[PDB]
Order: structure tokens, then sequence, then C-alpha cells
């Protein structure tokens, strides 16, 4: 079967998460359900597991009290409670199935895996993004092409859809990701390729939509006059 | 150097009887006289080897099999004994050549409200060979009706929950039972006394 | 963790590359099966080898496992393109009292067609100076993630503050593009005469210098 | 393949029922020592979980057939598990029935009597009414107490009792039984064992055949007590008629020991009494329990667990909290054993403590048996086992052996007669009442009597079987049998009738196994290890074996008999025979004190 997990949310120091899991077509029975996270580049280790019918859980040594795992067999689900969220707790969590056997060894093996819930901890506060235009200089346009775009500052979170002329441009558009800074700030970039013959008849604008902040700024780009 | 045995006996969470903690002891000297002279265990019965002359003899490797059972199945841990745990969880072979240690831990494996952390296996389709672990949670089919993984009629779960509480008798109190096995195969000796 | 794997293994297409897991005596040497796990990049992991010698349904016959003593081994008879993955060994431990994975083994199949890196330097505009912040960007295109070192200089001393490296994203023509950022102040923007972007790739270095004035 | 499914189901039920029963017993013990509202909530939720689990497991058991299993123990477990009771009917009828039972309990518990001089001054039933009925030397006061008790509860219980009777009859008819009496008598039935079957009619015939043998021992005692009350009260009882209703010691006429001081035949010889012997030697419940443990372990029986010695109460800590001052033992299971024993420095408390220790020893006997192989097929075996050890610990030889009674106390032909009379005043005297009540309830539940002649038949059979006269006629508006503790909370009363013979059969068996050819009343079972082992071999069996075999392997008889009961009081019988050389023996059914 397939296991469905929740989406990705950002979190704060302290607080808690409510990562869940759901098995399609039932079959959330006669099998232990374990939770394994994937640390960003440092491996995977096992949080714990529940035999869902018996309602008894077990945990690891480093996560015996910090993490609490619960199950509900009626709706075929399991609720993960992770209190005391710090920075090293930023990872992606998976709900894996268990396939116990009688083989002499009889080691627990995870057959089916979930979609994966990405949980991250950030201390960034909600603020107003700032967008400023960019235009090429005289020396930059050596040939018949020119490069220009719009840059985003003081924005959060990283999902941002940048459209050129409300989606009227589809060729030569590129999207760039952000990078961690000293203060936890993120910044992206966007460039397009345009001929120099269209710089005096058609203007280029950037439309940035931020769903959590309920803001949408319309800004124009006008080429440099000194160079 | 001394073999690691203190953290085996002073472990915070012993494993359950359906999936017992198995450890290999080798390439060190293990003084079994410390365990006998401490005398902090109710059970010190050792078939296959004398209770005292195992210390000065040299063996190759040691297996430690730790689990927690109740009181009246300590008798069941013996060659030739049968039971719902001594056959379906850990069947000690008739040619056992080691020792079994059991001690009472009612102050560390039980608490108020009912301790259900330790499990056990109750129903099996057939018997199990010695030195075999069974962690299969597949529903035991009793009758001819195939329930296909849904709990119901002629379908009961093999794994149940224990009844460890600190206010119970010595016959149902949590006893930490470890099994020591000596192998004398065609290998040079690594553990001595 | 307790279970030790090589950090990475080189990949020879069409030959055998063995991935080993040298654990302790209480996890592998005890007798527990060593379950081999394979995770595709950007994909949830799945069970590759279970029972320490047996193969699940939907697993190619190229991947086979074998454990002797306190060490396990993964056999990869055939090396194709989609074998790019990190391989983990999982075994139950007695002292830890729980299942623990390994450190991962990146099986890297060889391949490297590339070209010269093309970089462009975009100076800041006039309206950005009134925001009490100065940004310097370095647009680089037609390059590869190998040797993406970015250095900054102002004709008198290298800059060691505000420099970061961004993971490139795949384009629609099997190309990857990225950029580097620099946070500064408009007060010191006019102090320096010029700014340049330094990118080193396979020994090919290109220099582009902008002039604020 | 059906039987192996039955065994797996029974094992699952055993484990889960052991866990839930331990939880409910824990809640009950928390309540009975630390009475508070949340303890009542704990009892209620634990009982609801227990009832729901038993209900669904019994439905799953009743789904199984019963004609393909020859396994005896499996058949017994299925029979004792496939029980529905009030759940066989609809939800509204079951709710009505248990609401009627709760009204019974509330009306019986809330029993108060107020003086006619002022309605403010009233006295409750348990704390004080029994005390003034036990300690009274007046006829008019006891008559007024009887009238005040039975003139206000019967009027509010009579249609309620009729509703309870008809609801119980309907539930019995809905459970493939002719009547509720048949349902209660079916607990003694044995099915499967060849040559040891037991129906519901042979029990009644054997009870009648033993009652006609206890009648000569009862009518002589009746004549003796009638002569004693005549000597004490010349103008209140004539030795031609029957005994007064309210002059039976206690209120219900069960225990006649309240008039023992009034009916002492030899007041010169001092009665056996070691109350000062334990008062002046600083004896507490700890020392009593220790010596009882030593006596129990000296006869081969294993001693108590540490659980009993540390978890169970034996004293109340002042007035900072309230606890139940009533003897009640609990078999919590999983090696946990507890007992409420309200200890005072007396002899009745001593005998009650020994009886409860016999109870918990019987509970510990079948420790390895499952929850469906629990306490035996009757609820009188445990009573008999407790009371035989209680009477063995109360013998003068036992008191002299432990250094309590002085060795200079002689045993003449008067103190033994007084002891036999005291024992028969509480053992023999309740058999006619028990037989009458059981027979009456049997015919009520069978339906042979209409609703307009219940009192007439009850008093006609009271004036003949027991032989008790009424100071005033009562119409059908009253309900006097509905004033018993065992009838207002749905327990059977034939258990006392069975244990009255079981105690004497066990005593004779132990005295024969201890090689004691002397008198039965001076027989002592101390120092007897083989008799203790032989008794424990049957105590361990429990309900796994039929009670007929459990009697055959102990006393050598498949059916109970009154031979030990008649042999025990033989000197008392001869004394009653030769003392009643000029007094009338028997009673008349045509006598009435209100007709004079
Ligand atoms: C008894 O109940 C009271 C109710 O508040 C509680 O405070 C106390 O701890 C209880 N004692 C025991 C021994 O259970
Ligand atoms: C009932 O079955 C059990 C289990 O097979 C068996 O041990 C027992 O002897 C049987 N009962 C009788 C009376 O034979
Ligand atoms: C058993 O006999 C000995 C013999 O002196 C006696 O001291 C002891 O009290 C007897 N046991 C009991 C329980 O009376
Ligand atoms: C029961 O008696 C034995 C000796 O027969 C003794 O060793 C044991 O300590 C006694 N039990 C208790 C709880 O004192
Ligand atoms: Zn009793």
């Amino acid at each position: 079967v397939q296991l469905v997990e929740s989406g990705a949310e950002v979190k704060k120091p302290g607080s808690s998460v409510k990562v869940s899991c759901k098995a399609s077509g039932g079959t959330f029975s006669s099998y232990a359900i374990s939770w394994v996270r994937q640390a960003p580049g440092q491996g995977l280790e096992w949080m714990g597991g529940i035999i869902p019918i018996l309602g008894i859980a077990n945990y690891a040594q480093k996560f015996q009290g910090r993490v609490t795992i619960t199950a509900d067999k009626s709706t075929s689900t399991a609720y993960m409670e992770l209190s005391s969220l710090r920075s090293e707790d930023t990872a992606v969590y998976y709900c894996a199935r268990e396939n116990g056997y009688s083989g002499y060894g009889a080691a627990a093996n995870f057959d089916l895996w979930g979609r994966g819930t990405l949980v991250t901890v950030s201390s960034a506060s909600t603020k107003g993004p700032s967008v400023f235009p960019l235009a090429p200089s005289s020396k930059s346009t050596s040939g018949g092409t020119a490069a220009l775009g719009c840059l985003v500052k003081d924005y959060f979170p990283e999902p941002v859809t940048v459209s050129w002329n409300s989606g009227a441009l589809t060729s030569g558009v590129h999207t760039f990701p952000a990078v961690l800074q000293s203060s936890g700030l993120y910044s992206l970039s966007s460039v397009v390729t345009v001929p120099s013959s269209s710089l005096g008849t058609q203007t280029y604008i950037c439309n940035v939509n931020h769903k959590p902040s309920n803001t949408k700024v319309d800004k124009k780009v006008e080429p440099k006059s000194c160079d | 150097n001394l073999c690691p045995f203190g953290e085996v006996f002073n472990a915070t969470r012993f494993a359950s009887v359906y999936a017992w903690n198995r450890k290999r002891i080798s390439n060190c000297v293990a003084d079994y006289s410390v365990l006998y002279n401490s005398a902090s265990f109710s059970t010190f019965k050792c078939y296959g080897v004398s209770p005292t002359k195992l210390n000065d003899l040299c063996f190759t490797n040691v297996y430690a099999d730790s689990f927690v059972i109740r009181g009246d199945e300590v008798r069941q841990i013996a060659p030739g004994q049968t039971g719902k745990i001594a056959d379906y969880n850990y069947k000690l072979p008739d040619d056992f050549t080691g020792c079994v240690i059991a001690w009472n831990s009612n102050n560390l494996d039980s608490k108020v409200g009912g301790n259900y952390n330790y499990l056990y296996r109750l129903f099996r389709k057939s018997n199990l060979k010695p030195f075999e672990r069974d962690i299969s949670t597949e529903i035991y089919q009793a009758g001819s009706t195939p329930c296909n993984g849904v709990e119901g009629f002629n379908c009961y779960f093999p794994l149940q929950s224990y009844g460890f509480q600190p206010t119970n008798g010595v016959g149902y109190q949590p006893y930490r039972v470890v099994v020591l096995s000596f192998e004398l195969l065609h290998a040079p000796a690594t553990v001595c006394g | 963790s307790v279970l030790t794997q090589p950090p990475s293994v080189s990949g020879a297409p069409g030959q055998r590359v063995t991935i080993s897991c040298t654990g302790s005596s209480s996890n592998i040497g005890a007798g527990y099966d060593v379950h081999w796990y394979q995770q595709l990049p950007g994909t949830a992991p799945k069970l590759l080898i279970y029972g320490n010698s047996n193969r699940p349904s939907g697993v190619p016959d190229r991947f086979s496992g074998s454990k002797s003593g306190t060490s396990a081994s993964l056999a990869i008879t055939g090396l194709q393109a989609e074998d790019e993955a990190d391989y983990y060994c999982q075994s139950y431990d007695s002292s830890l009292s729980g299942s623990v994975f390994g450190g991962g083994t990146k099986l890297t199949v060889l391949g490297q067609p590339k070209a010269a890196p093309s970089v462009t330097l975009f100076p800041p505009s006039s309206e950005e100076l009134q925001a009490n912040k100065a940004t310097l960007v370095c647009l680089i295109s037609d390059f590869y993630p190998g040797a993406v070192t970015v250095a900054w200089k102002a004709d008198s001393s290298p800059v060691k503050a505000g420099v970061e490296t961004t993971t490139p994203s795949k384009q629609s023509n099997n190309k990857y593009a990225a950029s580097s950022y620099l946070s500064l102040t408009p007060e010191q923007w006019k102090s320096h005469r010029s700014y340049s972007c330094q990118v080193t790739h396979e020994g090919s270095t290109v220099e582009k210098t902008v002039a604020p004035t | 393949t059906i039987e192996e499914q039955a065994k797996t189901f029974l094992d699952k039920f055993n484990h889960e029922a052991e866990d839930l029963f331990y939880q409910s017993s824990l809640a009950s013990w928390n309540y009975n020592t630390n009475i508070t509202e949340e303890n009542v909530q704990n009892m209620n939720n634990a009982g609801d979980k227990w009832s729901a689990f038993l209900k669904e497991q019994s439905t799953l058991a009743q789904m199984y057939p019963l004609q393909e299993i020859q396994n005896l123990t499996v058949k017994l477990q299925l029979q004792a598990l496939q029980q529905n009771g009030s759940s066989v009917l609809s939800e509204d009828k079951s709710k009505r029935l248990n609401t009627i039972l709760n009204t019974m309990s509330t009306i019986y518990s809330t029993g108060k009597v107020c003086n006619p001089d002022n309605p403010q001054e009233c006295l409750l039933l348990e704390p004080g009414l029994n005390e003034i009925m036990a300690n009274s030397l007046d006829y008019n006061e006891r008559l007024w107490a009887w009238e005040s008790w039975r003139s206000e509860v019967g009027k509010q219980l009579r249609p309620l009792y009729e509703e309870y009777v008809v609801l119980k009859n309907e539930m019995a008819r809905a459970n493939h039984y002719e009547d509720y009496g048949d349902y209660w008598r079916g607990d003694y039935e044995v099915n499967g064992v060849d040559g040891y079957d037991y129906s519901r009619g042979q029990l009644i015939e054997d009870v009648e055949h033993t009652f006609e043998e206890i009648k000569p021992l009862y009518e002589h005692l009746h004549a003796y007590v009638r002569a004693k009350l005549m000597n004490a009260y010349p103008s209140y009882i004539s030795p031609i008629g029957c005994l007064p209703a309210h002059l039976l010691g206690d209120m219900w006429g069960r225990f006649w020991t309240n008039l023992y001081s009034l009916t002492v035949p030899f007041g010169q010889k001092p009665n056996i009494d070691v109350t000062d012997a334990m008062v002046d030697q600083a004896w507490d419940a700890q020392r009593i329990f220790k010596e009882a443990e030593k006596f129990f372990v000296s006869v081969g029986l294993p001693n108590m667990t540490q659980g009993f010695w540390e978890n169970s109460m034996l004293t109340d800590p002042g007035n900072v909290q309230k606890a139940v001052c009533h003897p009640t033992a609990w078999d919590l299971g999983k090696g946990d054993f507890r007992i409420l024993m309200c200890t005072k420095v007396t002899m009745d408390d001593f005998l009650t403590a020994h009886h409860e220790m016999g109870h918990i020893q019987y509970d510990m006997a079948y420790a390895a048996q499952p929850f469906l192989l629990r306490n035996g097929a009757n609820e009188g075996f445990h009573e008999a086992v407790g009371e035989i050890m209680s009477l063995s610990a109360a013998t003068p030889k036992h008191l002299k052996s432990i250094g309590l009674l002085s060795p200079d106390f002689q045993e003449d032909n008067e103190t033994e007669i007084n002891f036999l009379l005291k024992q028969a005043l509480t053992i023999v005297g309740t058999l006619p009442f028990t037989y009458m009540l059981e027979k009456w309830r049997w015919m009520v539940f069978k339906g042979e009597i209409p609703k307009d002649q219940w009192m007439k038949k009850w008093w006609e059979m009271k004036r003949e079987i027991v032989g008790v006269v009424e100071p005033v006629p009562h119409d059908e508006t009253y309900c006097d049998p509905a004033s018993l503790f065992h009838v207002s909370n749905d327990y059977s009363f034939i258990r006392y009738y069975t244990r009255t013979l079981y105690q004497f059969q066990f005593q004779e068996a132990l005295c024969q196994a201890a090689k004691h050819e002397g008198p039965l009343h001076k027989c002592d079972i101390s120092n007897s290890t083989e008799a203790g082992q032989k008794l424990f071999n049957m105590l361990r069996l429990g309900k796994s074996e039929p009670w007929t075999l459990a009697l055959e392997n102990v006393v050598g008889a498949k059916n109970m008999n009154v031979r030990p009961l008649l042999n025990y009081f033989e000197p008392l019988f001869t004394w009653l025979k030769d003392q009643n050389k000029n007094s009338f023996v028997g009673w008349s059914t045509d006598w009435s004190p209100y007709a004079d």
C-alpha cells in the first residue's frame, strides 16, 4: 500500500509538531509502525515504534522523553509528537512499516515508507519583502542580447513563484534557489535573455505573490541612462 | 582487560522476551566468579557446565541472551521444559552448555498504573528451533477462515502485553533473565578466567 | 553510528563494486540480519535486501547481500546509471537496544562532460542604495557543480564576510545554473574603486570587473 | 479443530481477564481503604470495562457450538463463560431490572427508625439497631423495634419486590430455564462426568431428607429455649405454643447468640474467655496474624505471601479518614492478595480474622489455575474451610498449647455442654430458617403461589417448619422476607445450607485423618501434616473437578449427609433429652398470643 504524510511547515525554538501518517486502503494492522528521520547529510536513525493493536510504544536512548508517538487504529493513522525543537532537529521524517519474522537473526526491516514530512526550525520573523530592479550597463551589452531581472530581499519563506508579465514569458526564464546567511536571511535571483531591439518599445515588470504575507507588489524596470 | 558485563546487567531497559537482546563476548577475560560471589540473583542454575569450574576453563566465544519474564516461568527456562514462552519465545536446547541467571527487578521494571512496556509471544503455528528469535507480528490463524490481517474470529494476535506491577506477588513480578551460552567449536580460545 | 561504512565508493560501469558494513560484535557479530537500504536522490528510501541474503520483489538481481562474521557485504554485479544512491546497513543492537542504520555509501558512477564557465557581473542600481544595504550578485551559467568555489576581492584585500555558495538547479537543456550573494553597506560601497567576481573551475579562471564610477 | 480454537480463545480470555480483574480489584481496594468520590469513579469505570469485556467475550463464546467438544475442563470453562444473565433481554428491561436492584440496595441501606415521642431522634439500622436488638431485656421494646422496622419498609418495598420477582422470572424464562430457583440450583449441576450427575430435584429431595433428620435436633433445642424464656418471662410465653417473632436474638432470626447469656444452663462454672489474657499481654493484630501463620504452617499448609503482610490493612489510622469496618477479602490475582479486617481486642474479631485467613488460604490454594478454574462450584466451600480452622483455633486445647489459657482449667461435663450449646445456637439454629427461606423463594420463583397468598403461605410455613408465632397478624401489604441482606442484593442463600454440612464433613475427615478416636468437640487438627496435605490436595483443585468427587476424595461420600453433624452434638443431644423430662417437646400451629 501507500503511506501519506503531511506537508512541510517551518517551526520555532521550543514548541511542538504533529507529524502524522495515513495508510491507503487500510492495512494499518498486524505490523509494527516505526518512524525514521533522514538528517540532512548525516544519515538516518530510528525514533521509535508502536505495535498499533496493542497500543504500546518503544523509543530509543537519545529520544525516550523528547519524542512521543501515538497511534489510532480506527482511522489507520499515527500521530508523532516532537517537543523541544532546536536547530539539529531540522530533518525529514518518514513513517516506515515493519516486517518481523522468525529467522534466527530476526531483525526488523522496513518494507514500506511514507512520503516524508520536512520539518525545519527558523527564528525568522514575518516582515515585508523588498524588490528592486536590475538593468544592464553599456559594457554588458556587447552583443545583441541583454540580461536583466528582479531580486527579492527580506522575504520568507523560500517558496516564491516569480512570473514574467503574469506568465506571458516562457523562454529564457530561470529560477534560482536561496542560501543560508549569517542572520538566517534568504535571497533569490532571476534573469532573462532579451534582444536589444525590444528595450525601447516593450517594458519588463516582475509580479511577486506572497501567500502568507497577503502582499503583491508591482514594480517596473527601466534601463540605465548614464551607461 | 575485563569483558563488558556490568552494563549488561545494569542496563536501563532490558529487551522483551519475544525479541531478546543478544550480545557476543570475545577477546577478553571474563571472571564469572564475580557473579557468583555477588549472589544478587535468585537463580544461578547452570546445566551443561559445573557452577564453579567454568571460571578457570577457557572458552572461545560467549553469547548473552537477556530478557524479562514473570515469576513462574523461570522454571520454564530449562532443557526439556515446555510452555507458551519456553517454546514460542526462546526454546533452550537439550544440549545446553552454559548458565541462566534470573534476578528480581520489581523496583526498576514496574510502576504504578500498570507497566505494559514488556511484551511476550502467546500463539504460534508450530514449534521453533533452539537459538531462534520470532518477531513476526502476522496474525495467528486459528481456524479455517482466512481473516487476511483483520482481527476477529479464529484470528488472535501472537503478541500480548505483560502484567508487571510493583504490588504483585513474586510469581508475577518482573524477573530479568539472562542466558549465557558457551561454544566449544573448532576455534582457538579467546575468553578465560 | 556504530555500524561503519565507507563514505563513498567509485563506480566502474559494467563491473563489480562491493559495499561493506563492518559493525560491532553486538549487532552484526551477534547474529542479527544486516538489512541493506538504498535511497534514490530526492526519493523516499526502500527495502533493497532483507534477510541478509534474500531479495524482495521488485529488486534487480544485480544487488545481492552476504555477511560473514562481524562484517556484511553488498554485491553489485552490474553498474548502470540509476544506481546513483547512498547505501545504508541496518542491524539491531543489544547495547543500544534498538535498530540503528549506518553512515551511508555514495556509489558514484563516472561521468563528466563540461565546458568553460561563463560568468556575468551585475552592479547594483541606484534605488538599492536608499535601502541601507548593498548587494553584490554573481550570475554564472553553463557550468557544473564541480569546482563552484567563489572568491571576492576589491583590488586590495580578499573579502571573507558575506560569501555563500548556492546549490545549482537543473535547467531544461541538461544544464545547471547558480549564483552567489554578498551583503555590504552603501557607506563603504563608494570607498572601493572596483569589485570583481572570481570563479575557479578545473583550472580555468575568468575575471570580470565592474566600475561603479 | 473446534476444541483447539476454544483453547486459544480461553487462553486469550484468561490473560485479558486476569489483567482487567487485577485492575478492578486494585480500584476496589483503593476505594475500601481511602473512601472518596474519585475512588467511586474508579470502581465504576473499572466495573464498566469488566462488564463490557465479559459481555463481548461471552457472546463470542456463545457463538461456539457445544456438541463437538468432549474435553471436560474445556466444557466447564465454556459453560461458566457462556453466561448472559440480565443481558439476554432488551436494554430497557435490563435497565429496569438493575434499577430495581439499586432501589433494593438503597432502601435496605437507608434503614432508620424514629421514636414516636419526637421525629427528630432517629437511629439507623447497622450502627445501633442491631446493638439494641442484641442487648435488650424487655418484650415491649423489642416488639416496638420490630414494628417500627417492618411497618415502614415493607409498605414501600412490596410492589417493588413483586416487580423484582416478575422481572427475575421473565429473565429466567428467557434463559431456557423454568424458574429463577432452577437457575440458582443449576450451579450445582455436573454434566459430562459419568456416574456423578446431579439434577435440581435430587438436591431438594436430599435437603428434605436431611431436614427430617435435623428436625429432632431442632425441636429439642426449641423446647429448651422455650422453657428458658418461660423461666425468664412467665407472663410472656407459654410452653404450649410457638416462639415469639422478635425474641430470636437478632432481628432476622439468623443468629441466636444474642440470648446466650439469658439461656446459660450453668452459670457457676466460668465460660472460656481469654480476652483479659490478650489484654494484659499487649496483643495486637500483628501478633494474632503471626500465631495464625505459625499454626497454618505447622500443619503443612504454605504460609502467606509478603503481599498480604505489607499491602493489607489491619488497623484504621484514627479519625482522619474513614474505612469499611466489614470483613471482605479480595483475590486480586497475579500473586496479589488483600483483606479488610476491622480488628479489635475481642474473640469475635479473632474468629472472623481466622475465617478470612482460611478464605485467603483457599484463594492461594488454586493459584496456578486460570480465571475460569477459579473458586469452586459452590460459594460455601470457602466458608466451611475458614470456619473449620476458626473453630480449631478456638478449642481449649489450642488455647492451652499457645500459652493463653491456664493449664489449671479443667474440662468437666458442664463447660463442654455449654460450648456445644453455644455452637448449636449459631450453627444448628439457622438451618430451619435457611431451608424455609430457600423453599419459599423456590415456590415464589416457580409461580405455584398467586400474588394474593404470599404472606399467608409464608406465615403458614413459618408456623410449621421453623415454628415461630407472630404477635400480630399481617396482611398482604407487607414484605418481611424482603428485609434480608442476601435477598436485597441478589445472592443465593442455599450456600449457608451446604456449608453447614460441609464444615462438619471436613471436620470429621480431618479428625479421622489425624488419628483422633476421641470426642469430636475436643478434636484438634494441629501438628497434623498429612491431614493438611490431604486437604490441600482438594483445595488446589477448585472448580476443575466436580464437588461430588471433591467430597468423595475427602470424606468418602458422593452425597452430603448429616452424620458428622449428628455425631458432633451427641453429648448435647443426650443432655437435651434427659433435661427435657417434664417439658413439652414440639410446638402447636394453632396458638396465637393475640387470641388470649
Ligand atoms: C487517599 O486519598 C486522598 C484524596 O485526596 C489522597 O490525597 C491520598 O494521597 C490518598 N492516600 C492513599 C494512601 O492512597
Ligand atoms: C482438557 O484439555 C486439556 C488440553 O488439551 C487437557 O490437558 C485436559 O486433560 C483436558 N481435560 C480432561 C478432563 O481430560
Ligand atoms: C504442635 O505440638 C507442639 C508440641 O509441644 C506444640 O508446642 C505446638 O504448639 C503444636 N502446634 C500448634 C499449632 O499448636
Ligand atoms: C514460610 O515458611 C518458610 C519455612 O517453612 C520460611 O522460610 C518463609 O520465610 C515463610 N514465609 C514468610 C513470608 O515468612
Ligand atoms: Zn465468609
